[PDB]
């Protein structure tokens, strides 16, 4: 099927408490494979998946040089941004950057992403065409003028259509036991009496990969999304995912309630019943 | 400034069996800014060996971290996760409930 590679950078000012923090991580699909932490002793991009460990010293040297250079530009961006928003020198601020590529089933380029947030809000993003910029606020519009004049988007497009996809393809083959795998969810439902008069019904999906899943409850065939507590899909720690959905129902109506599961490892959507 | 409250889940990797070594997870997601304190607790005391994932974030820019450690569920030991963040007036303690 389709695959993706994404890099995530987080840059945080801490005035009076040293230079900004810079953390970088790399993912293929829902599997992390690299990190860099500017506060860590090693000062190296480090492996975080067994299949990247085999990369030679030119790779680790190259990636360390590149991520450090990114940390330095982000350091200076925190200044630009503070100045533009007229913010105090004392406060902590956060820049975030995400970028990467999607390929289809044929492993060919499908889409690219290159986007930035400041203090948890969109700042500037490269559009799907990889030529033009979305910039909401005035500060980001200033950035866009500078990046349009400097032809910044053409350099980013080259990485995203070429290099990003080349490396993704390599990783899919080297990490094929991990990344070309589907672990179908093991499903069940639990019941727990909250009192004499109502019960918590919880529908579980466990030990699945990839993370994408849908879990819904129906009452006599009506979706109960408004009344459902859906937790965020969460890591088991072993490279699989977990999720649950819960409804509180009147004691005795359990058989009116069905759970519905869709995951790529299922041949068909599954229905669990109190049956 | 934007602030978003951490969503806290405390859970085991595997279905718990008393006396059988397992992995305790505290997964905190949906939060902003990135500074956060997460501790796994046994009978109210911080577990010193705890590891965490590298800081990452979702499409909506909110952060997520996994804190984890080996543990052995028992009848009488009480496990929990304590989280503190700018959005919280005092640390929040979520008790591990194996019967969910
Ligand atoms: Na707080």
């Amino acid at each position: 099927g389709s695959h993706s590679m994404r890099y995530f950078f987080t840059s945080v000012s801490r005035p009076g408490r040293g230079e900004p923090r810079f953390i970088a991580v790399g993912y293929v699909d829902d599997t992390q494979f690299v990190r860099f932490d500017s506060d860590a002793a090693s000062q190296r991009m480090e492996p975080r998946a067994p299949w990247i460990e085999q990369e030679g010293p030119e790779y680790w040297d190259g990636e360390t040089r590149k991520v450090k250079a990114h940390s330095q530009t982000h350091r200076v961006d925190l200044g630009t941004l503070r100045g533009c928003y007229n913010q105090s020198e004392a406060g902590s601020h956060t820049v975030q950057r995400m970028y990467g590529c999607d390929v289809g089933s044929d492993w060919r380029f499908l889409r690219g992403y290159h986007q930035y947030a400041y203090d948890g809000k969109d700042y500037i993003a490269l559009k799907e065409d990889l030529r033009s910029w979305t910039a909401a606020d005035m500060c980001a519009q200033t950035t866009k003028h500078k990046w349009e004049a400097a032809h910044v988007a053409e350099q980013l497009r080259a990485y995203l259509e070429g290099t990003c996809v080349e490396w993704l393809r390599r990783y899919l083959e080297n990490g094929k036991e991990t990344l070309q795998r589907t672990d179908a969810p093991k499903t069940h439902m639990t019941h727990h009496a909250v009192s004499d008069h109502e019960a918590t019904l919880r529908c579980w999906a466990l030990s699945f990969y990839p993370a994408e899943i849908t879990l819904t409850w129906q009452r006599d065939g009506e979706d109960q999304t408004q009344d459902t507590e859906l937790v965020e899909t969460r890591p088991a720690g072993d490279g699989t995912f977990q999720k649950w959905v819960a409804v509180v129902v009147p004691s005795g109506q359990e058989q009116r309630y069905t759970c519905h599961v869709q995951h790529e490892g299922l041949p068909k959507p599954l229905t669990l019943r109190w049956e | 400034m934007i602030q978003r409250t951490p969503k806290i889940q405390v859970y085991s990797r595997h279905p718990a069996e008393n006396g059988k070594s397992n992995f305790l997870n505290c997964y905190v997601s949906g939060f902003h800014p990135s500074d956060i304190e997460v501790d796994l607790l046994k009978n109210g005391e911080r577990i010193e060996k705890v590891e965490h994932s590298d800081l990452s974030f979702s499409k909506d820019w909110s952060f997520y971290l996994l804190y984890y450690t080996e543990f052995t569920p028992t009848e009488k030991d009480e496990y929990a996760c304590r989280v503190n963040h700018v959005t919280l007036s005092q640390p929040k303690i979520v008790k591990w409930d194996r019967d969910m």
